[PDB]
DNA sequence: CAAAATTTTCGGAAGGCATGCTCTGTGGC
DNA sequence: ATTTTTTTGCCTTCCGAAAATTTTG
RNA sequence: GCCACAGAG
């Protein structure tokens, strides 16, 4: 019957259901409260972040209206971002064929962000 | 040995007299014993590199004999399988054959920066939190 | 000259082979009288060596002269087939009749 | 071109490669006594430079994978001595037409 | 969830979705997605997935994706030191330019805090906060920019004491090898480079020698080893500070070399932290304390976390593995700078260390306290330090590593299936291949107690069943089932378990910000911040600080992980 | 020179397929 | 718990065993 | 419904 012997262990009232679970019940000791040096360290964390993405280096994801108003004049642009061809490279790091994406002959500044020793982060 | 009990074993004695086998040892391993780690984690002494603080297999056998608390005669290769279910544990260390001492960690065990040698002193994470770490994750 | 044809494709090459298959089935009918059309003869010789070598018209020729998987498993051994091509993740083009 | 006598090892048959620019082949003298492509059987094969066969894949509009298959180690491509890619162009002949031209590319 | 839960509710909150990824391609897609942007994230990807791969191979892979693109996501991620490179000429005379991935860069986006923290703590300036605010930004400046040239960074600042001040930290920390010179070394492979080293040196041995094949390759990959060695040794070597006395006669690092920073260092330095936290559990507070002292002067000179030369895949041969074991030992011992004595030490320890009272022996930074501090660290059980000679005391890291990777392991375990479980996996350690009966003799508890905490620690390839059929065929009942235990399984196991929660925490970390981002944009703003009380609303108010506290969770979370998985990288 | 590692060749067994294509009835589980 | 078979041919893949060849000492 | 034979061209 396929359905009737049982192991010496069990019974016949454990056996039937086969509930397993999904979501996991053994936790790591990582999980306690936050310490004052943990939270200089995440808001470092936090602010090199956000210095790497407003940086020269994003390549970012893959209404300017054609109406023209007079309310464009007087009308403030928005940020002159600085693009991926305007930083100093060393040219000896990278391959040849690199070398037309970048900017070999053309302005060039090296974009500085300076380390904020107050904690960004609100509680 | 004694710990047969009606075919099985007595965990209940098994942990009376590893403890107090624990007891022991920890008591002739250090120089004035728990106390010296009662008052804080300064004032706290160890013995030179020349005492000999460890506690060999007959001193812990004749104390298991004048203590009486087990009411059963116990061989030389009982105690020293018992200790060695203690160096299984980690609450103790064998630095020679039939001598062996109490580690620092099952001390602190009793009773600043994240490490896993002290987990116990972390506190488990509050309920309804997202963005907790299982262990059994990734694999259930 | 061998009527035997992997013989003749191992010593002359798969250009003879083609004439040795397509001569022993031209026999092959002209001897019991049945009159086929030769053109028939040498279609199916050009298919049975095209990819170089003498295939055959087998479950095992079949599997290296087609690439498609349903064709090949609606011919036989379909559960070999279509779990090959479950483990190996070929695309297969429905272009075939079948 | 290399003629051994009775066989050669397997151990040497995986250092012909071995020089980058220049290829070996490896004959047999009892797989020379009598020519191949004077047999009746075997037809004419004509290997094709890289404009003909470039001319032959602009006039026919398809690319080289889809041209019938002649082997390497096949025993007129060994005697032509083909490389990967080239397209050797065969002058069959049938009695039902007469010559007509066919072509396989080595692979 | 006692009730019915539906297949719909398992694949949204649940991470099923992710338990499918490969811990290695999520960990640094999700690292590469959330520092670079998305087009990174997937030539990273791709990278991994399909191993080396052209530009026109990423073009022809990637969908959306042409040549400009990805030549400038190419550029992005190499000056992140991100991506590393090969150039080849095939036969034909093509050259095709082959772009790999590299762990150095995603893992200076991982290590990122805690390298500046480390900078910050090692060189002492935490007294001075001047000195400790410019070490955090040129250190940040560094990691963000990947490499940088001191004249470069010095055009952006107009004060001569500051300029002086900077240049005399950049030399600094060049001294002490947290910051190197970076080069095409730290960007071509290492498995190239010795495959070309190898391939050279064995040209270079003329025809129609005397000597065999073998011989010939022996002298080969010796010549070759020898010269990898001493490539790799090269921006250990301060060249890029021999520049001394321009003017007034000071020693300042050159204008005109890029400034990268140093993997292998701050791993040294995380190597010496383990060993610190291993040490503090085993031999006292002020041993610890003197330990700490004896690893961080002997720290920049200690043998690197991983020798490369195990990385070029010649542990084919024994010969070889045993020679690199060999080599490991001889180097931990005869460098010049790792052998110290209590007088080394005695020059170092800070005012507030006492050591006068700490020792019984019996039931003013003394050289003599020193000397038993050290003599019971190398009397320990755990071998922190050996002596080659009476008084003279060196860390023996070939020895001391396994033992801190099987302590962490076992401690792991102890606190995630409880200490039976560590009881059990050291039962089976310390004698290697054992039966149910003789677990049960040796570890005196219950045997179903033994039964079930087996079969749990057999999910997690802690321990592997030895199966000795006593039947022609080897069915289950007739045989008898063995355990031991494997280390190498268990520690890899391990190892993609803590890389997968890390990256599930930073997915996690990515989603919550990308839900909250019309809030996180509104906040982070230069005159919202310093007026959130204000200009925002109280439900914006504390939407807000759950979000913030909720990340600083999760960053502080990924910092123990990654105090718990380096050890495996060992 | 012959001991030891690597590779090739050679068998017997283990699998699989074929043993038409359609169609109409009954009898027993 | 003694103990029949009940078509015939063809084909590839596997897998030790032995033979053939090269490679270390 | 599954097997089993029985036939038709
Ligand atoms: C005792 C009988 C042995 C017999 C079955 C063996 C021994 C000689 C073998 C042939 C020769 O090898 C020549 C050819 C080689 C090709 O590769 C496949 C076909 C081919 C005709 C062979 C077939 C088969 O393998 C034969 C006849």
């Amino acid at each position: 019957n396929y359905m009737s012997n049982l192991p010496f262990g069990l019974g016949y009232g454990d056996v039937g259901k086969n509930h397993i679970t999904e979501f996991p019940s053994i936790p790591l000791p990582i999980n306690g409260p936050i310490t004052n040096k943990e939270r200089s360290l995440a808001v470092k964390y936090i602010n090199f972040g956000k210095t790497v993405k407003d940086g020269p280096f994003y390549t970012g994801s893959m209404t300017n209206d054609g109406i023209e108003r007079y309310s464009d004049k007087y009308l403030k642009k928005r940020k002159i971002g600085i693009s991926i061809d305007d930083h100093p490279y060393n040219l000896n790091l990278f391959p040849n064929e690199l070398y037309n994406v970048m900017g070999i002959n053309k302005k060039k500044l090296l974009a500085i962000s300076k380390f904020n020793n107050a904690d960004d982060v609100f509680t | 040995g004694p710990w047969f009990t009606d075919g099985e074993l007595d965990i209940e004695f098994i942990n009376s007299l590893l403890t107090i086998v624990w007891r022991f040892i920890s008591e002739n391993t250090f120089p004035n014993g728990f106390k010296n780690f009662e008052n804080g984690p300064k004032k706290n002494v160890f013995y030179a590199p020349n005492v000999k603080n460890y506690s060999t297999t007959q001193e812990i056998l004749e104390f298991i004999t004048a203590a009486q608390v087990a009411n059963v005669e116990l061989t030389p290769s009982n105690i020293r399988s018992l200790c060695e279910v203690l160096v299984y544990d980690d609450k103790l260390e064998k630095v020679t054959h039939d001598c062996y001492r109490v580690t620092l960690e099952s001390i602190l065990q009793m009773n600043e920066e994240f490490s896993i040698f002290n987990y116990f002193k972390m506190f488990p994470a509050s309920k309804h939190d997202k963005e907790v770490v299982y262990f059994d994750e990734w694999t259930i | 000259t061998t009527n035997h044809v992997l013989e003749v494709f191992s010593v002359l090459g798969i250009e003879a082979a083609r004439y040795s298959i397509i001569r022993e089935i031209n026999y092959t009918m002209s001897n019991h009288g049945m009159s086929v059309d030769p053109r028939h003869i040498q279609l199916l010789g050009d298919v049975m060596t095209y990819k170089g070598e003498v295939l055959g018209i087998t479950r095992f020729g079949l599997s290296k002269m087609r690439d498609s998987v349903l064709q090949l498993a609606s011919f036989e051994k379909t559960t070999d087939h279509l779990f090959d091509a479950a483990f190996y993740m070929k695309k297969d083009a429905v272009e075939g009749v079948s | 071109i290399f003629v051994y006598q009775n066989n050669i090892t397997p151990s040497a048959m995986k250092l012909v490669p071995s020089i980058p620019p220049a290829t070996i082949e490896t004959f047999n003298e009892a797989a020379l006594v009598v020519n191949i492509t004077h047999h009746e059987l075997v037809p004419k094969h004509i290997r094709l430079s890289s404009d003909e066969k470039r001319e032959l894949l602009k006039r026919y509009r398809l690319k080289e994978s889809q041209l019938p298959r002649i082997q390497r180690a096949d025993p007129v491509a060994l005697y032509l001595g083909l490389k990967r890619g080239e397209v050797v162009k065969i002058i069959r002949k049938s009695e039902t037409s007469g010559r007509y031209a066919s072509y396989r590319i080595c692979m | 969830s006692e009730k019915l839960v539906t297949p719909e509710d398992v694949m949204t909150i649940s991470s099923l979705e992710q338990r499918t990824l490969n811990p290695d391609l999520f960990l640094y897609k999700e690292l590469v997605k959330a520092h670079l942007g998305e087009r990174a994230a997937s030539v990273i990807g791709m990278l991994v997935a399909l191993g080396r791969l052209s530009v026109r191979e990423l073009v022809e892979k990637i969908d959306g994706m042409d040549v400009d693109s990805v030549k400038t996501t190419l550029v992005s991620l190499t000056q992140l030191r991100c991506v590393k490179y090969l150039q080849e000429t095939a036969i034909s005379g093509k050259k095709t330019t082959y772009y790999y991935y590299n762990e150095e860069g995603i893992h200076i986006l991982l290590y990122s805090g805690l390298i500046i923290d480390e900078i910050i703590t090692q060189m002492r300036v935490n007294d001075e906060e001047e000195h400790k605010q410019l070490v955090a930004e040129i250190v940040q400046n560094v990691i963000s920019l990947g490499s940088l040239t001191v004249e470069d960074y010095l055009s952006s600042v107009t004060s001569d004491s500051m300029k002086y001040t900077i240049s005399s930290l950049f030399v600094q920390l060049c001294e002490m090898g947290y910051l190197i010179q970076i080069s095409k070394l730290h960007y071509t492979p290492i498995e190239d480079l010795w495959q070309f080293l190898y391939e050279k040196h064995y040209k270079n041995i003329p025809r129609n020698s005397p000597l065999s094949d073998l011989k010939k390759r022996s002298q080969a990959k010796m010549n070759a080893k020898t010269d990898f060695a001493k490539i790799i040794n090269k921006p250990n070597e301060l060249s890029q500070i021999l520049t001394v006395d321009p003017k007034t006669s000071l020693r300042i690092v050159k204008p005109t070399v890029s400034l990268t920073i140093n993997l292998d260092r701050f791993m040294k330095g995380r190597r010496s932290k383990q060993l610190i936290n291993l040490a503090k559990t085993r031999v006292g507070s002020v041993t610890a304390q003197v330990y700490k002292i004896a690893l961080r002067l002997t720290e920049q000179k200690s043998p690197k976390i991983r020798d490369p030369l195990t990385q070029t895949g010649l542990l084919q041969d024994l010969e070889e593995a045993k020679s690199f074991q060999d080599e490991a030992e001889l180097v931990e011992e005869k460098t010049p700078g790792l052998t110290f004595n209590a007088i080394d030490l005695a020059r170092h320890l800070p005012a507030e260390l006492d050591l006068r009272g700490s020792l019984l022996s019996r039931k003013p930074h003394s050289a003599s306290l020193i000397n038993s501090h050290l003599k019971i660290l190398a009397s320990s059980n755990f071998p922190f330090l050996n002596e080659t000679k009476p008084g003279v005391y060196y860390v023996p890291y070939s020895k001391l590593m396994p033992v801190l990777k099987s302590s962490v392991y076992e401690y792991v375990i102890a606190s995630t299936l409880g200490p039976s479980a560590m009881r059990l996996s050291r039962c089976i350690r310390d004698n290697k291949l054992v039966s149910e009966k003789i677990i049960n003799s040796t570890a005196l508890m219950k045997e179903k107690d033994i039964r079930s905490t087996l079969a749990s620690l057999i999910r997690y390839n802690s321990v592997e069943i030895q199966e000795v059929p006593r039947t022609a065929d080897r069915s289950a009942s007739r045989a008898v089932f063995l355990f031991r235990c494997k280390e190498t399984h268990s520690y890899n196991f391990m190892r993609q378990n803590l890389e997968w929660n890390m990256a599930n925490l930073l997915f996690k970390k990515e989603k919550l910000k990308q839900e909250n981002s019309t809030l996180l944009k509104k906040a982070n703003r230069d005159d919202v911040k310093g007026r959130e009380n204000e200009l925002l609303l109280p439900s914006e108010l504390n939407q807000l600080k759950m979000v913030n506290e909720r990340e600083l969770n999760v960053f502080a979370r990924l910092s123990r992980l990654l105090s718990l998985w380096e050890v495996f990288q060992m």
